[PDB]
């Protein structure tokens, strides 16, 4: 069945190579959890370094698009690094075409429509990966918005990614039940990313280092990624609790 | 076997098969030899014939003053590449009035068969070749291998029983290798090196060629009655 | 040396009570050299009516090249293009050549077969819409019938006064002009129907 | 180049065409025939910058004698005259534009009707009763608006062209050398052996 | 590469057949049936709708009959996207011709293009042919009155009745029986009918289900005018023949 | 023409005269010089006619289709970024000189363009062969903080500088107001100071004066 | 124009009239010359006001996407933009830029492009039709590692004067100030600088 | 490198089925369910938006698409299709018609523009045809209100009513039933929310269903007054609120 | 299946085989290593001595890359030479357009970007080539391994080819008896211990050595080739350490 092998339909009216390519997404066995705060939207990634020979620094799956969008990839490296250079080019395109800075959400259907390209045009291969964007927009405010292989796109209040999305997904829907909002009704960023920590150590059950963590927090005209030291002194105020 | 169809494919214990049956085109070609002191370097070519009424097949071919090949395989692809070597060395004179480095036409051989090895549509090269020359640094052999695999050597040999040949040069090492100003004995121990993989026929006029290059010589050609002296 | 110039010509339009007038005069000549007296300016194509003076080469061309067109419009939208249209089409097509035009003053006139309006409007080479209430002029004795139908025009006059109108504004100004006259030719046209009449004029 | 006539009467159209071929100081050529037919009822006499004229000519002709055998069909005068039109037309705004002017004489054969069309360089075309190329107009107009009737003989028609063709060579500057003239009807193109 | 996914659809069989045309072939054979009948003073044009809903707005629907000048006419059998790319095409073609040589195309030389068009898929380009098989009725000044078909194949021939789509081995047996060459057209309206009446996979042939369309000297004086009929009349001519 | 421009408190106000000219002759006494690019984005534009309406429109697309796709109101800076590179492109033989406002999520905004593809950014500006006497206006009677009632007053007075004191401008005043929260109003003659005085004469014919030799009935239908 | 950029103590300042001129009208009064193609690397514009503003749109462009893959760029980078931009294209530009920003490796950096599109590093320049008149006064007035009140005053009498013999200059003079502390935008009115 | 599939990946089988098409509309039958119901004075389109997650916000998708301000969209099959036909829909409105005539593209000639955008995809090399069904109802001066579906093969139906996707045939059962050619706007809506309560299980609320009319010209909506020949738009999506309103009296 | 007879092809685990099998070809290849120090890198190969015919010291495997960048790699040797040509246009390229010499990560991303476009199509093959590289710029020294996926990290210590697992455990080793860094000339010295310890991986055939460093101090933040008395000086602690 040459079917399977590139982007054309089977009888049953699937894209069998998208779907494979979905579960490349996973390959990385690494969780990511994005929330929105009031003023804020913070995006917490597992950060897992095997090999004692990595530079650990350099290992890293949340990229600075812009000044004021990040984004942070589930599935392979390669993969993602490729979209990440597309969307910085993208969206410092679109800002001197049209005068003003690319919106999250803008710069998400953009990279979803390239992906949908990938799951029509047979010589081009789906990317493995699913990518979460987040900013503080200037006109929408806190955003995450997501991409996966099949060139689909939505806006999140808040979401999850990985092979333990659905435990995180349910422990967040709960939350929201609950709170009866939108977001996190907190001030700080800090206190947000406290709560996006809080509740993935609840969903996945574990405890976390400074060095098992990974986080990005954008805020009102920048996007930012924090330190081991940053993430310890936000470890220590969770166990203060 | 499933994975031999084309270049572009790599097969699960990684090996190119289009390349490696390119290499079998060399090892069905006649045999060839190539060796150098620290002044000259030599190539002699075994030439094949077709039948009786047959030229015997050109095996040499002078890239420019100071540099050329033998080849053993396809012979068409041994002129493409040869000509390639001959507009390289022709762009170093042109541009930086420089002759072109034995070392530098080794690289460039090398990838330009090396793009033919992972590009759809194309073929790897069909050809050794053992490339000889005289440039600033002194005397140099060089032998090419269509995977684009290419080996700087005091001595080698390729084709058919290139084997035999191989295991004299590699004995006769120390002997030839300080053969310094004496052209004819350097040619000497290479008609002997081919002798090693010859078999039921033997060296005649119109079927030995041998070419040298060195300090004060162009590299040059040797055929017909021009070499019954070393016979 | 002045492509627009070269073959001389008029074209006048003008509204009037229910009713659109398009005139021009009939003569080609190659500068001094008169060549032709019939040699029409106004085309149509269904009920809406363009009027073409400048290089004659160009008129010919433009004429054919809105044929085409219009008739490609008429088959894809099962109805005949409107001059409120045609006027955007004849636009968008001279913008199209905007470094190297065709040397041209096409005038459109006609009446709206859905609202009943009389419309009339008028081009530069380069594709620009002047559009008026009153009347649009165009041709080498443009500077003319400007004076003539400035003074001579009043609004909503009938069909048969507008005829008069727009003929005596048409003569006056092709007799002042050297490379305009040798004939005329009136359309007058109603909601559905429409006369020509070849105008009796000085042929020097 | 310069003189190229033509007249349309009654059942026929007359092309007549100089002679001379001038470069400089000299008439090379004496019996220049400044003509081609298109296809048996249609003729195409031509003047303007050398070279141009016979490439263009003949490039015409090759596209009509093609049109003919691949239909099986003579395609009329109006036909032939808007493909000649439309081509002058494109070469006008070419790199370098065909510096030809031509006129067209054809017998449409389906309304039985002589029909006479001049089309300059920039693709400026006219049927007419009578026209022409270059500075010959400026004396044969006024001539044939006098003595031109519509109805008029083939034979009357080449007495008019006689009346043409003397003022020419009264008061034209150069020496053209004579005329070829040719008449096309119903039974197609013949070519005037004494004038 | 992707040369393993290449199915090349300009191929010949060791019969030397093509593939793809006879293929496309097989798909036109399901369409709905279409009918032109030439008659000495006119030209008609009928096909069947393929299978309609009772929710289909009717009047506003075109899947069989297409203009393609004042003078000429198509009735398709195939895929009508296909159809439609072509019609198109030909539409452009003609008003080239009228621009070149300021008088309409001759029937054949616009049919000779599109047929040379679909030739063209069948030899270069690696692409399917284009599933559609096309009528022509027309009139030009040479020949007058003039039916032709083309198929995927880009071949033509001229006729004075023919059939394409569903059951064509039916309707031109019948077709056949009863033509006759000074037949007028409002006969070769009444045959045409008769014939979809009698070859239709349907219960009865219906108003709701037809397209109809004649090309008559029906207007003032030599000269052509087309007709595609409105629902109501189709309604009407069913009736007028006794059909419903 | 002149052009001209002026911000208040909560938006701001364009106007134009609409007077088109081929040389000394007047060829339309009452031209539109106010284009909408976007429903709250106006191009106020002088130099070639055909130029400026082919400009503003190709721009207005544009701008429509990205609003469509980002799903959001169009800004002027976008508008403003897309004409000066398109002008700069042609590098000014698309001889467009343009007065661009609007009002959009980020505020009120008011820019030139030059055919060049140079831009500006002030309170008040004037385009055109008028824009003289219409800036010695501007320069004159603006200040700080005005009100809207106020802002039309000044860019209206400004036009009207340039209609009587420049041959290049004439007829009528348009103007187009966008303010912050509201519809933006265009006012098209919003002053008519020119009307033609009564004619002495009427010059209608009596009817047969004008000799005809033939007529024909044509045929428009099918 | 009168434009000029100034390396000092603790970092660089950028000085530059408001004035742009069609011939002898003055279009534009209140003209801000002083570009920002990142936080802390601007620029001084003069020449074809239309080419600069195009070419400092591409730089801009250019070093935000260099960012978002590097990290800041250096000054030196910037300036290098710049030259590729108008050497490449010196048959079709009139701009003549100066290039300043503030590194914390590098302090103050000022590089000069003239109308070839060559490059000068610089402890200042002056630059624009203005400049011709004061090349006298800033050669002898000048000193290195000055304070910013120093430059600050420096500058405002060196264009005072270029406003004063430049009929092409005039109107306010605007300046940045480019420091480890961040940015910031001195604006001084004719009533205070003609009389100096 | 580059595109070296310059073939069709859609051939005819021997039997003459279109295979990749007739596997597009396999998708287009799995799609959630989508309809168009025409009145005299208006036209309704609607459908079910399905939400991923309940963290996903659905107003951030939009499953009907204004296309002109007289024309809308709205599809059955994959999402992702759809998005890029309606971008690509958007712009040939424009390049194709509005830039060459200066007004909007009368509904069947946009509709004859996405059904050769769509034709292409189904011959073209190196492509796979689109996998969704599109309805697209528009208005226009000389045509009126109008109702159009286009298939991944490219072809193209004018409809009184219809459906498509997941319970299609059964719907289009249901708008037989309801529909004549005496409707008024609001009666279209109530039929069109009575017919997409059948195929929908879960939630039925303003929040879980989008729809929007082509009906009276919006004043309200221009943006812009002064010009009294520019209306408004024709194309309004009805709000959450509005349905709910609606529902209740059903 | 057939899934792995086309690269670009997903398996149905998600999988691209092709790059699987170029993976092989990597294994199948000679060892080499890099190892990060104080202010630089040390880069080393294993050159199997086919025969006494090949010139000692005159087939070398490591490359420069503008003036400050050196790469190593195991696998397909064409191959390897195609990605430096290829780092050699990028890094030109991006000195002329922003005048300073390329830093590491952008170079690494250069070569990965560019990997990794290789595991897009079908009518390219993967890169048969695991490639060490890394060098000196204004923000310190940079190791780095690139691999036929195009995936790449930043590493202490790297290696590759057919002792890599030897020199793997070797090098982790250095990292836990060496936690606040260690200086280039014993990296030189370590580089060749370990290349030796490597080599029994592969000992039908013995071996020359190559080795080469960018170092702030030892040689000015440049690439150079060890020779001469320091080679000799390591080749003979590593002569020391296999007894
Ligand atoms: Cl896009
Ligand atoms: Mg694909
Ligand atoms: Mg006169
Ligand atoms: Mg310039
Ligand atoms: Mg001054």
């Amino acid at each position: 069945g040459y079917d399977r092998h590139i982007t054309i339909f089977s009888p049953e009216g699937r894209l069998y190579q998208v779907e494979y390519a979905f579960k490349a997404t996973n390959q990385t066995n690494i969780n990511s959890l994005a929330v929105r705060g009031k003023d804020c939207t913070v995006v917490i990634s597992q950060k897992k370094v095997p090999d004692k020979l990595l530079d650990p620094t350099t290992v890293s799956y949340i990229f600075c698009i812009s000044r004021t969008i990040g984004m942070v990839v589930n599935g392979p490296i390669p993969d993602a690094r490729n979209a990440a250079l597309r969307a910085k080019a993208e969206a410092a395109e679109f800002r001197y075409k049209y005068g003003y800075d690319m919106p999250c959400d803008v710069l998400a259907k953009r990279m979803a429509n390239l992906s949908q390209i990938y799951t029509q045009r047979a010589y081009m291969r789906p990317l493995g990966v699913i990518l979460t964007f987040v900013s503080v927009d200037e006109e929408l405010g806190p955003s995450i918005y997501k991409t996966d292989p099949a060139g689909y796109y939505v806006g999140y209040k808040a979401t999850a990614t990985g092979p333990k999305q659905q435990e995180i997904t349910t422990n967040l829907e709960n939350h929201f039940k609950k709170s009866k909002i939108d977001h996190i009704n907190e001030e700080s960023w800090e206190k947000v990313v406290e709560f996006a920590i809080t509740h993935m150590i609840d969903a996945l059950g574990t405890e976390f280092s400074k060095n098992d963590l990974e986080v990005g927090v954008a805020t009102k005209d920048k996007f930012f990624t924090l330190s081991a030291e940053n993430i310890e002194e936000r470890l220590v105020a969770i166990a203060e609790q | 076997n499933n994975y031999d169809g084309d270049t572009v494919t790599f097969s699960p214990t990684g090996r190119l098969f289009q390349v490696e049956y390119a290499l079998e085109a060399i090892k069905q070609g006649s045999v060839t030899v190539g060796l150098r002191s620290n002044t000259h370097a030599v190539l002699v070519a075994l030439k094949r014939n077709a039948d009786e009424l047959s030229s015997y097949q050109k095996k040499i071919i002078k890239c420019d003053e100071h540099m050329g090949l033998s080849l053993a395989g396809l012979a068409p692809d041994a002129r493409v590449l040869s000509n390639y070597l001959r507009q390289q060395c022709n762009y170093s004179s042109l541009v930086f009035n420089r002759k072109l480095a034995v070392e530098r036409a080794g690289h460039l051989l090398c990838d330009k068969a090396q793009k033919n090895t992972q590009s759809y549509g194309g073929r790897p090269y069909g050809v050794g070749l053992l490339i000889i020359g005289y440039d600033k640094s002194g005397a140099h052999l060089l032998e090419f291998q269509p995977s684009g695999n290419v080996t700087e050597l005091y001595g080698t040999a390729i084709g058919a029983r290139s084997q035999g040949a191989k295991t004299y040069l590699e004995r006769t090492l120390d002997t030839f290798i300080k053969i310094d100003g004496n052209p004819d004995e350097l040619i000497k121990a290479g008609v002997e090196a081919i002798s090693q993989s010859l078999r039921d026929e033997s060296l005649t006029v119109d079927n030995l060629s041998i070419a040298i290059v060195g300090k004060d010589t162009p590299f040059t050609i040797y055929d017909g009655e021009a070499v019954a002296k070393y016979i | 040396s002045d492509p627009s110039s070269i073959n001389g010509g008029i074209v006048v339009a003008m509204t009037g009570k229910d009713c659109v007038a398009i005139a021009c005069d009939l003569r080609l000549g190659s500068q001094s050299l008169g060549v032709s007296n019939k040699f029409e300016k106004i085309f149509h194509y269904g009920h809406v009516f363009l009027g073409i003076t400048g290089l004659a080469t160009d008129v010919t061309t433009l004429n054919e090249m809105f044929r085409y067109k219009t008739n490609l419009y008429k088959l894809k939208e099962e109805r005949a293009i409107e001059p409120e249209t045609f006027t955007q089409l004849v636009s968008s097509s001279l913008y199209e050549r905007r470094f190297g035009p065709y040397f041209v003053g096409p005038v459109v006139a006609g009446i709206n077969s859905k609202s009943g309006k009389p419309f009339i409007a008028g081009f530069d080479l380069i594709g620009c819409i002047d559009e008026a209430k009153d009347f649009i002029v165009s041709g080498t004795a443009s500077d003319q019938l400007f004076g003539m139908c400035e003074s001579l025009y009043e609004p909503n006059l009938e069909p048969e006064d507008l005829f008069e109108t727009i003929s005596q504004a048409l003569l006056n100004a092709a007799d002042r002009d050297a490379l305009s006259g040798w004939g005329a030719v009136v359309y007058i046209i109603k909601k559905d129907e429409v006369v020509k009449r070849y105008l009796k004029m000085r042929q020097d | 180049m310069d003189i190229i006539l033509g007249i349309r009467v009654q059942d026929s159209v007359i092309l007549a065409s100089s002679k001379a071929v001038t470069r400089g100081i000299s008439v090379l050529k004496d019996s220049d025939d400044k003509t081609r037919q298109l296809s048996p009822h249609t003729l195409m006499s031509f003047a303007g910058e050398a070279g141009d004229t016979v490439q263009f000519a003949e490039y015409i002709q090759a596209n009509i004698q093609l049109y003919s055998i691949r239909e099986d069909y003579e395609l009329s005068p109006q036909a032939v005259s808007s493909f000649v039109r439309q081509e002058l037309a494109k070469s006008i705004r070419s790199r370098r534009p065909y510096q030809v002017n031509v006129l067209i004489g054809g017998y449409d054969k389906k309304k039985n009707k002589p029909e006479l069309y001049q089309i300059d360089y920039l693709g400026t075309k006219v049927e007419l009763p009578y026209g022409a190329h270059g500075y010959s107009g400026f004396y044969t107009f006024s001539l044939l608006d006098h003595h031109y009737r519509p109805d008029m003989t083939t034979e009357e028609g080449l007495d008019l062209l006689k009346l043409c063709v003397q003022e020419l060579e009264k008061r034209m500057p150069m020496d053209f050398k004579g005329v070829i003239v040719k008449i096309v009807d119903k039974d197609g193109i013949r070519q005037v052996d004494d004038f | 590469g992707s040369r393993r996914y290449d199915s090349r659809t300009t191929i010949f069989s060791p019969e030397g057949r093509l593939y793809q045309v006879e293929y496309a072939l097989e798909s036109i054979s399901h369409a709905g049936t279409a009918i032109g009948i030439m008659a000495s003073d006119g030209i008609v044009l009928a096909a069947e709708r393929k299978v309609t809903s009772t929710l289909l707005e009717q009047d506003t629907s075109t899947e069989k009959l297409y203009k393609l000048n004042d003078k000429i006419a198509v009735a398709v059998a195939g895929l009508t996207a296909d159809a439609e790319i072509l019609i198109n095409t030909a539409r452009i073609h003609a008003q080239n011709y009228l621009k070149t040589y300021n008088e309409d195309i001759p029937v054949e030389i616009l049919v000779r293009r599109l047929s040379d068009i679909k030739q063209g898929y069948t030899q270069h380009g690696g692409l399917r042919p284009f599933g559609v098989s096309f009528i022509y009725a027309g009139y030009d000044d040479r020949y007058g009155y003039q039916l032709y078909t083309s198929n995927p194949s880009g071949n033509y021939t001229g006729w004075k009745a023919i059939s394409v789509g569903a059951n064509t081995s039916a309707a031109q047996t019948l077709l056949q029986m009863d033509y006759k060459d000074d037949m007028k057209v409002d006969d070769a309206i009444e045959l045409a009918l008769k014939t979809l009446s009698k070859t239709t996979d349907s219960s009865a042939l219906t108003y709701d289900r037809l397209e109809f369309a004649t090309i008559r000297k029906g207007a003032n004086d030599g000269e052509v005018y087309q007709k595609i009929f409105k629902p109501q009349e189709i309604k009407d001519i069913l009736v007028k023949t006794g059909i419903t | 023409t002149t052009i001209v421009g002026v911000k208040f408190n909560n938006g701001v106000v364009i106007a134009a005269d609409t007077r088109s000219t081929q040389g000394p002759i007047v060829a339309d006494k009452n031209c539109a010089k106010l284009h909408r690019i976007s429903p709250k984005i106006w191009c106020a534009g002088a130099g070639t006619a055909a130029d400026t309406e082919a400009v503003t429109q190709l721009i207005g697309s544009n701008i429509e289709l990205h609003s469509l796709y980002t799903s959001r109101e169009p800004r002027v800076v976008s508008a403003l970024q897309m004409l000066k590179q398109h002008l700069f492109k042609y590098q000014g033989h698309i001889g467009a000189y343009l007065i661009v406002a609007g009002v959009d999520p980020t505020g009120s905004h008011l820019f030139s363009i030059h055919a060049n593809g140079s831009t500006d950014v002030g309170y008040y500006l004037s385009l055109g062969s008028g824009s003289l006497a219409a800036m010695a206006v501007l320069e004159s009677h603006w200040k700080q903080d005005l009100t809207k009632e106020e802002a039309i007053k000044l860019a209206s007075d400004a036009i009207q500088a340039g209609i009587w004191n420049d041959l290049g401008s004439g007829s009528n005043v348009d103007v187009c107001v966008m303010e912050i929260g509201k519809d933006a109003e265009y006012l098209r003659n919003y002053l008519t100071p020119n009307v033609r005085e009564e004619k002495q004469k009427s010059y209608k014919f009596p009817r047969g004066t004008t000799a005809v030799l033939k007529e024909s009935i044509v045929n428009i239908c099918d | 124009t009168s434009i000029m950029a100034v390396t000092f103590k603790d970092g660089v300042i950028l000085g530059a009239d408001s004035r742009t001129t069609t011939g002898a009208y003055i279009a534009n009064r209140v003209t801000d010359k002083l570009t920002r193609v990142h936080d802390k690397i601007w620029c001084c514009r003069s020449g074809s006001a239309a080419d600069t503003q195009a070419i400092a749109d591409i730089v801009q462009y250019h070093l935000e996407l260099y960012t978002s893959q590097y990290g800041t760029p250096s000054t030196e980078t910037a300036a290098s933009v710049f030259k590729e931009l108008c050497y490449e294209n010196k048959d079709n530009l009139t701009a003549g830029i100066i290039v300043a920003g503030y590194d914390d490796k590098n302090k103050g950096e000022v590089y000069t492009i003239p109308l070839g599109g060559s490059v000068h590093k610089l402890p200042y320049a002056i630059a624009g039709s203005g400049s011709t008149f004061i090349y006298g006064y800033c050669d002898k007035n000048f000193r290195e590692n000055m304070s910013k009140e120093e430059t600050v005053d420096f500058i405002k009498h060196s264009l005072s004067q270029a406003i004063k013999w430049d009929g092409s200059s005039g109107g306010v003079i605007r300046m940045v100030v480019l420091t480890a502390a961040g940015v910031e935008r001195l604006i001084f009115y004719p009533d205070e600088y003609e009389q100096l | 490198m580059t595109d070296r599939y310059s073939f069709s990946l859609t051939t005819f089988s021997p039997s003459g089925k279109l295979g990749q098409i007739d596997y597009a509309l396999t998708a287009v039958k799995q799609g959630v369910t989508s309809l168009g119901i025409k009145a005299t004075n208006g036209v309704v389109i609607a459908t079910e938006k399905k939400s991923s997650s309940p963290l996903a916000m659905s107003e951030t998708l939009s499953k009907v698409s204004l296309l002109t301000p007289d024309i809308g969209a709205v599809y059955s099959g994959m999402g992702p299709d759809y998005r890029v036909l309606v971008d690509k829909s958007r712009k040939v409105a424009h390049t194709s018609y509005k830039r060459i005539y200066g007004e909007y593209p009368p509904t069947k000639l946009l509709v004859s523009e996405v059904a050769k955008i769509m034709q292409e995809a189904t011959q073209s090399g190196g492509v796979r045809p689109f996998g969704v069904s599109l309805l697209i109802a528009g208005h226009d001066e000389f045509n009126g209100f109008s109702l159009y579906q286009v298939d991944p093969s490219g072809s193209y139906f004018p409809w009184k009513a219809t459906a498509i996707g997941k319970g299609s045939v059964a719907a289009k059962t249901f708008l037989e039933k309801r529909w004549n050619d005496e409707l008024e706007l609001e009666d279209a809506i109530h039929i069109a929310l009575l017919t997409l309560k059948e195929s929908v299980e879960g939630e039925f609320n303003g929040d879980t269903i989008e729809l929007a009319i082509i009906g009276d010209e919006n004043p309200d909506l221009l943006g812009y007054t002064g010009i009294p020949t520019d209306k408004g738009p024709r194309f309004r999506k009805l709000t959450s609120q509005e349905i709910n309103d609606r529902l209740e009296a059903l | 299946t057939g899934y792995d007879l086309s690269n670009s092809v997903f398996s149905p685990d998600g999988r691209n085989f092709q790059v699987e099998y170029a993976v092989k070809a990597v294994e199948n290849g000679t060892t080499s290593i890099g190892i990060k120090c104080n202010d630089g890198v040390v880069f080393a190969v294993e050159k199997l001595i086919t025969s006494k015919l090949l010139v000692p010291q005159k087939n070398v495997k490591i490359q420069v890359v503008d003036r400050h960048i050196g790469c190593v790699y195991s696998g397909l040797i064409p191959d390897g030479r195609h990605l430096v040509n290829r780092g050699r246009e990028e890094a030109a390229s991006f000195k002329k357009l922003y005048k300073t010499p390329i830093p590491i990560p952008a170079f690494a991303d250069r070569l990965g970007q560019y990997v990794q476009a290789h595991t897009l199509y079908n009518s390219v093959r993967p890169f048969g080539v695991s490639t060490i590289f890394g060098g000196v710029d204004k923000n310190g020294a940079h190791l780095y391994m690139l691999e036929p996926s195009g995936s790449y990290w930043g590493y202490k210590g790297a290696a590759t080819g057919k002792g890599r697992q030897s020199a793997k455990a070797e090098l982790e080793k250095l990292v836990d008896h060496h936690p606040e860094g260690l200086s280039a000339r014993e990296a030189v010295k370590q580089a060749a211990k370990i290349i030796y310890l490597a080599h029994e991986d592969n000992k039908e055939k013995d071996f020359e050595l190559e080795i080469s460093w960018c170092s702030l101090s030892e040689t000015n933040g440049l690439h150079k080739f060890v020779k001469g008395d320091l080679l000799q000086e390591a080749i003979d602690f590593a002569q020391k350490e296999i007894n």
